[PDB]
This record gives C-alpha cells, structure tokens and sequence, in this order.
C-alpha cells in the first residue's frame, strides 16, 4: 500500500517562509511525479506544482513561480515544498499527492494527511475556559444544555472532551472562528438530562498541544 | 480550463439519484477525476478518466462524458456519499459542489447562556446563544440588548451535518466589555428558522 506521510502543522509570520516535507513509501520514488494541492480554511482546491524525483524537474503553477522551490531526496523517499514571502493568505493544508496513472498523472490516487500552516501575526497563546452554566433558560422539556467557551487561544487546534472522553452523546464541539483580535474562539456544549444536573459531574477537557495547555473546567449550574 | 460545476449545493434523500455536473471550458479531451473529500480529510479519488471507479469505489458511483461536459452520478445514495465533491482536468479544479442530506424540518431548541462570573472577573463578557439540531440549515440568529439591534459583535459557527440525524446546530457568541455589559437589563437572541411559526426569542435579566 501507498503511504505519503506529511510533516506536522506549522505557524508562521508574513514575510517569514516555511518547507513541508512528504515521505513516500510503498512504490518506486522516481518512477511517479509528486504534486502539492493546498486547500485554505473553507476553500477549495489549488494545484501548486509538480516535481519528478527521478530527476529534480519541476513544474510551478503560474502565481507560486518565484515564490514556490519543491526539491527532492531520493536516499530517503521525500519531497519537499517551500514557500517564501509567506501572506496570511498562503494559510492552508497543504498536501502531497501521487497520481495514479503515468501517461496522464493528474488523477491524485494518493494523497498524504495534509499540513496546516497557519500564517499571522499573532504569537501562541493559550485559550482561557469558560464554562456555560445549565439553567432555566439552558432548559427545555427534561433536558439542559452546558458546555464550555474555549477563547483567544492561538494557533489551531484544540481539542475538547468531555469527562475525558467518556461522555460522547449529545456532544456539539463547534468549529473556531477566528476574531479580530487575530486569536481563535470556539465553544463545545452538550446536552445532558436536566434529572442529572444534581448527581452526574460534568467536566470539560480542553487541550492546546501548541502551547502544552491541559485545563478542566467543572460546569455547574 | 476553467471547470463550472453544478449545482452549487446538492440536497437529496439518502436512495435517491444524484447528478452532480462539471463542464470544463477548454477542454477537448476525455480526461477527468472527481474526488469526494469528507469534514477533516483529504479528497478521496473517485472516477479517473471520466468513468473508471477508483480503488475501493463502490459500484453506485458512475461517470460519463468527455470535451467540454461531464457527469457524475450516484445511484443511490448511502448516508456515507455526503460530502464535498470536486472535479479536475489536469492542473485545475472545479470550485466544488456540496452534497447534503435532505430530511424533514426540524426546529431548533434554542438555549442562551449568560457570561461566566470567571470571565466577568477578567473585564468581559460574552453571551451565547445555542441553536441545537436543527433542518434545514438555513438559520437566522439576532441579538438584541434592550430590545435594540447588535451587529458587528458577534460570530457564530455551525457544525456539519450529523451523520445519524442529518441534523445541524449552531452557536453565536455576542461579547462585550464588563463596563458595558452592566449598562444593560436585557439580553436576547431571537431565531428565525422555518420550522418555527413565529422568531424565537431566549433571553434573560442581567
């Protein structure tokens, strides 16, 4: 079986530049091109360009030529992609792809995990938690809504659990939005029986592996 | 080559038919993929060469057409077949078409939670309202302080659709200062969806 296996997120400066690498196994290195597609936050799809390992050719699309290099080690089964003069714009998951077919190449069997790079000016930063308390108003027939503000942290992502992962049903985490403060914010509730409030402990887990942040927050009423 | 597909949004019954549409400006060759890509993943390869069934492809998905036009169909649709799907000719790509499952109307069960008194410690306060599974997505959320209008001071985000109830919720955040907070009474969300007769208002006396 094919594997393309990317190297992790990254986080970025405008006018800084970044090299993600994608190490390929499985099949003959130089005998397929490798390609990188980036895709932005709630976008589509764009081809970047193309290299062929068995001899360091390449082919940039248009708008990445003078900013794009991809290059290659054939020793070690890896392509690389790096990008210069980096714009909050150039902010995606970009990921490597091999094509199935030679003669035309461009039908990406084979794609590796993605690597977020996330670019800005904003420095990483934690996430303050927040709990939204259950009441009259978090309340319709026996049933009560919780859960937990996880806010201004920086970069994605967070991950957020309930009762260390224990509780699953009912479970809503939000997608984050991105304020104008250039710092993330996103929200996780539950519902839960209203019976329960009294008895069940409720926690929320939020961990923020890009500043080593673990926090539980108990959510009462 | 500029590739135009259609719809934009696809909103179908799982067992039903799908058409989705990609036409390819100027393309005189039968080349084609169509990829599937799923909330969190990389895009799946599909079809290939307009109409061969990619690796591990089940037979409802099909593909026809060459030149400028093309066609992907799904036989029947699975709850697992929603998703994103784009097409491709060499370099470029189409913009995408969404996939969702149609089901019948369910209104939300709107909750709204006043700000923490940890944050209110901090110097600010953010009110949330919760919009809890909910079809279709199409969803209005306004807040009010005081009866008067907000815009400006808040976000929302919607989750994707649920894959065992086809369902969507939604959350929006209004946040202020803890100076301005406390010159207000009133706090309310009021919802428009059309499974409610009338707008829903939740709110609650600071």
């Amino acid at each position: 079986q094919v594997q393309l296996v990317q190297s992790g997120a990254e986080v970025k400066k405008p006018g800084a530049s970044v090299k993600v690498s994608c190490k390929a196994s499985g099949y003959t290195f130089t005998g397929y091109y490798m390609h990188w597609v980036r895709q932005a936050p709630g976008q589509g799809l764009e081809w970047m360009g193309w290299i062929n390992p068995n001899s360091g050719g390449t082919n940039y699309a248009q708008k990445f030529q003078g900013r794009v290099t991809m290059t290659r080690d054939t020793s070690i089964s890896t392509a690389y992609m790096e990008l210069s003069r980096l714009r909050s714009d150039d902010t995606a998951v970009y990921y490597c792809a091999r094509g199935k077919n030679c003669d035309y190449n461009w039908d990406f069997q084979h794609w590796g995990q993605g690597t977020l790079v996330t670019v800005s000016s904003a420095s990483t930063k934690g996430p303050s938690v927040f709990p939204l308390a259950p009441s009259s108003k978090s309340t319709s027939g026996g049933t009560a809504a919780l859960g937990c503000l996880v806010k201004d942290y920086f970069p994605e992502p967070v991950t957020v659990s309930w009762n260390s992962g224990a509780l699953t049903s009912g479970v809503h985490t939000f997608p984050a939005v991105l304020q104008s403060s250039g710092l993330y914010s996103l929200s996780s509730v539950v519902t839960v029986p209203s019976s329960s409030l009294g008895t069940q402990t409720y926690i929320c887990n939020v961990n923020h592996k890009p500043s080593n942040t673990k926090v539980d927050k108990k959510v009462e009423p | 080559i500029v590739l135009t597909q259609s719809p934009a949004t696809l909103s179908l019954s799982p067992g039903e038919r799908a058409t989705l549409s990609c036409r390819a400006s100027q393309s005189v060759s039968s080349y084609l993929a169509w990829y599937q890509q799923k909330p969190g993943q990389a895009p799946r390869l599909l079809i290939y060469d307009a109409s061969n069934r990619a690796t591990g492809i089940p037979a409802r998905f099909s593909g026809s057409g060459s030149g400028t036009d093309f066609t992907l169909t799904i036989s029947s649709l699975e709850p697992e077949d929603f998703a994103v799907y784009y097409c491709q000719q060499y370099e470029f790509f189409g913009q995408g078409t969404k996939l969702e499952i149609k089901r019948s109307t369910v209104a939300p069960s709107v909750f709204i939670f006043p700000p923490s008194d940890e944050q209110l410690k901090s110097g600010t306060a953010s009110v949330v309202c919760l919009l809890n599974n909910f079809y279709p997505r199409e969803a209005k959320v306004q807040w009010k302080v005081d009866n008067a209008l907000q815009s400006g001071n808040s976000q929302e985000s919607v989750t994707e659709q649920d894959s065992k109830d086809s369902t969507y919720s939604l959350s929006s955040t209004l946040t202020l200062s803890k100076a301005d907070y406390e010159k207000h009474k009133v706090y309310a969300c009021e919802v428009t969806h059309q499974g409610l007769s009338s707008p829903v208002t939740k709110s609650f006396n600071r």
